[PDB]
């Protein structure tokens, strides 16, 4: 919400931390769900 | 008299810590320089390092 | 320097907004900032009335053209300059000026109707798009078509997330110059975008493709803010207090009288109100004289004002809106106080600054912009004349061939006497010439002077008196 | 002297302010108060406004050059002075309107757009920076591009502390002169780093590469403050009492009225307001058509609230806020709340002359700085190229003397009076007599003198030339 | 690293850790070494 990037596809950021050591760390996040309006235009066989 | 606000105490003490600091590392420095003189060889040594 | 401090009693000490530059601080909440204002466009009395003000004030009901190229600069002379410039200007008005209205692809808009909505367009939504393109199963002299995209449909591909090249659809280069816009699709029997495609702001051949036209105020900004965002929430909060207080006047108004006593829910109305029954609908004819046993009762209410000091309240929000979108007071809100002349005439001069510098800017830019991009095409199929001995070719110059100046409607005065009186006194004196005073009421002076040479020569064909302006 | 102790009957004891330099007093929260005037003008009615003022009243719609270089003193003579006059005007005229807007690298504004948002920038920030630029690839006459950049970009390297030489990225020499700036690179998305170059404010031989323009209020500054510092506070709280004032009347005129019963929760909706139980925790709705009498039982009443005025007085204490802000800010009370009550000619023409006097000050400093600066870096690049011609037998070359070569004067709009014939008459008087020429008559209309004596020689040759009658001006 | 510094001199930061206390911190690192090219140029004696 900082930045306002909301129900997107692959939000990324990237940041540091604080303390003598400093680390910087690289995160990308999505939330994937594939779906079917209709579940049936297809047939799977399964050969031999 | 006079005095200053809470915040302006702030921005001598910060000042003074960073002129320590540049201080500290300028005798390293020249402890490092001197001692590479008198003897051929010096050593860095400390307690975490 | 207490701005910059905790405040006067420590009130400030909360208010610390972030020192963000402009695209970090319109981006992430564009698109509800763009629906909010088409909301408030299509949904309010006053934000229409702003939008029909902007439009019939800036461009009027006629965009005229007068082309005017630097002769000099091209070393071409004088008359050629002159032949040059009419048949140009010929040519434009029959395209431009089509019945069937074949300037633009969807066929629904003229040339006029096109820049109108374009202010329109950048009135609410802070940006116009216009998209140049050829037709070439058309048999017509053209093949120019213009057409206009909206501000919405200008998105990244896939609705990925932002990068540093690529901000809100708009690829950029080393510098903050655009390079292309990435355009969607519509489908209307559906919901948000499914097609994405690429269209280059500018052809190889350095001729226009993609139009895009803003007024910028940070350093870098790569898509522009509607003007609404000063008084989006006042319009809206406005709109709730009227709402609210019609509804609250109609309630209190409703309920007339008020029937006490201890008799039935029927007999109460039979015998007090004297609505027959034998709840009970009451005959509105004649004056009744009820007569009440001692535990009966009947009270007749008395409402509250029903403008309580709402209209005043009214008056200064109005003139908070009206501060924040441009138009002035008067024109926003149709009051018109019992005033002076010096006033009115200080109002609309104060409107008639705004309204000409965005007539200046904006539709000055995108029709010049598109007159260019017709004129290649036109010096392409040699329907005009290029002069002999011309130093740069067409590319070289662009802008010094193609070199023109729009004329709107003029302002309508308060005493039609006292501009003409103006223009008569300025004429008389070498202060002004006849080009400015018939531009200021928006006619070409060498249409006039064709006109009247021949009113003079129909005149004198037919045996009148002669008329002032021809000379014996 | 009372001023410098306790007060009346001690009153002021309190207040005892530092006495510390300008910069002491502005540079500690310079950013934090650049952020609330932004904050300021991005969402406030007025604030815009007087925006919007500042820029179509100090510019317009066209700023006009004047090139009137001093023969004089160069001494050099009067009609090849005119020839390279009018050369360079055409030039400047052709490169400023180009409408491909190449002027400067974003391809965004042209020559007045460019100064308009200098004027806004100086308004609510106290500095503009125009910088100057190359493009080796760029094959056009002219390489020469101007590039505007916001205030917020300059700042100390790597966020380091302040020192005796470098004040907010602007280097400092012995002198209070500066010497180079710090600018910064800002990216749109926040996680990638930035970059901090260091540009000098004048090349090596002649020319300037890095624009700083701003008035001193005091002697030491190095970055100005803008005009809001007065007057943010007033602005902010009069936001927060007309948001809080409408909140209030919305909520006082909302509930129309009262029940009071001991039934049931929906009986007495039923019985009184007169709703529908309907045959198939919500509330009952009500029909709005008629006029209804509920019968009341002795348990039950009813309470037709009577609510506070709408507006008690708050259009007066607006007044009093608003003459407090258009007196900090400089522009008059009717150009800014838009009120325009009655009053007679005297009082409107007052006003306008007390308003127009400010605005001709920022036109003469601000744009006029900017505007002649911008043109001496592109007049750089007219001679070097040739496109240009210096006279002969001149007493020094282009840059010894750049002021006395690249002299000039700006035409902006003028003043739309508030009478019409009184002005013009005016105007006619003055020209009847010797007190005036035709330059200062003109230009207060905005136009150069040339131009209408030239339009004025064509349209006597037309008029002529279509059998018309002969224009007033022409000469027997 | 990040700002594009590398192989100074006194690189100086601070940053404040939102502790309960709160805090903002103060540092500088160099890394320093001081070298000599020809080592018995000079002559060291005691003088007891």
């Amino acid at each position: 919400q900082r930045e306002g990037i909301n129900a997107s596809a692959r939000y990324p950021k990237n940041w540091v931390t604080t303390g003598d050591p400093a680390r910087e760390f690289t995160m990308i996040q999505s939330a994937p769900l594939m779906l079917l309006a209709d579940p049936d235009e297809f047939v799977s066989v399964q050969l031999a | 008299q006079n005095l200053a606000d809470p915040a302006y105490r702030r921005r001598r003490i910060i000042m003074q810590n960073m002129r320590d600091e540049e201080l500290a590392i300028a005798q390293v420095e020249e402890m490092q320089a001197v001692s590479a003189v008198l003897k051929g060889k010096y050593t860095m040594t400390g307690e975490a390092f | 320097y207490h701005g910059g401090g905790s405040g006067f009693g420590g009130q400030l000490r909360s208010w610390n907004p972030p020192s963000e530059s402009v695209d970090a601080a319109l981006l992430p909440n564009f698109t509800r900032g763009n629906a909010r204002a088409d909301d408030l466009v299509r949904n309010n009395g006053y934000a229409a009335n702003a939008i029909q003000l902007h439009q019939d004030h800036i461009v009027g009901s006629f965009f005229r053209l007068s082309h005017r190229p630097s002769w000099r600069y091209l070393g071409i002379g004088e008359e050629e300059a002159r032949a040059f410039s009419r048949e140009v200007e010929a040519a434009w008005k029959e395209f431009a000026e089509d019945d069937c209205c074949c300037i633009d692809v969807e066929r629904k808009r003229t040339f006029t109707m096109m820049i109108r909505e374009g202010v329109a367009m950048h009135a609410f939504n802070g940006e116009l798009f216009v998209q140049a393109t050829w037709d070439t199963s058309s048999s017509r002299l053209f093949r120019t078509q213009f057409r206009m995209v909206s501000p919405k449909r200008i998105s990244n591909p896939n609705n990925t997330g932002d990068s540093r090249n690529c901000r809100a659809g708009v690829q950029i280069n080393d510098s903050g110059a655009a390079l292309g816009y990435y355009v969607s699709e519509d489908g209307y029997p559906g919901w948000m975008p499914q097609k994405w495609t690429w269209i280059p702001r500018e052809l190889p051949g350095g001729r226009a493709s993609f139009i895009h036209v803003f007024e910028p105020v940070e350093d870098g900004q790569t898509r522009g803010a509607n003007v609404f965002y000063s008084v989006m929430e006042q319009m809206k909060m406005l709109d709730t207090l009227q709402n609210t207080q019609l509804q609250s006047a109609i309630v209190k108004a409703m309920y007339a009288a008020t029937i006490e006593s201890e008799l039935d829910t029927q007999s109460a109305m039979d015998f007090i109100l004297g609505a027959n029954s034998q709840a009970a609908p009451v005959r509105l004819g004649g004056a009744k004289v009820p007569h009440l046993m001692p535990g009966d009762s009947l009270n007749l209410q008395t409402a509250q004002d029903t403008d309580n000091g709402y209209s005043v309240f009214e008056q200064s929000l109005l003139r908070y809106i009206a501060a924040g979108l441009g138009v002035s007071y008067e024109q926003l809100s149709r009051n018109y106080a019992q005033m002076s002349y010096s006033t009115a005439r200080a109002s609309a001069n104060e409107s008639w600054a705004y309204f000409m510098g965005r007539r200046k800017f904006v539709a000055s830019r995108q029709a010049s912009q598109m007159f260019l991009c017709w004129l290649e095409e036109a010096i392409v199929r040699r329907v005009v004349t290029l002069p002999s001995k011309a130093r740069f070719s067409f590319q070289e110059a662009r802008s010094a061939w193609g070199n023109c100046d729009w004329i709107g409607s003029g302002r309508m005065a308060i005493d039609g006497l006292k501009e003409v009186q103006e223009a008569v006194m300025l004429i008389e004196a070498g202060l002004s010439t006849y080009e400015k005073e018939c531009a200021k009421r928006g006619d070409d002076y060498q249409e006039i002077f064709a006109q009247q040479v021949r009113e003079t020569m129909e005149r004198r064909a037919a045996g009148l008196k002669p008329p002032a302006w021809a000379a014996a």
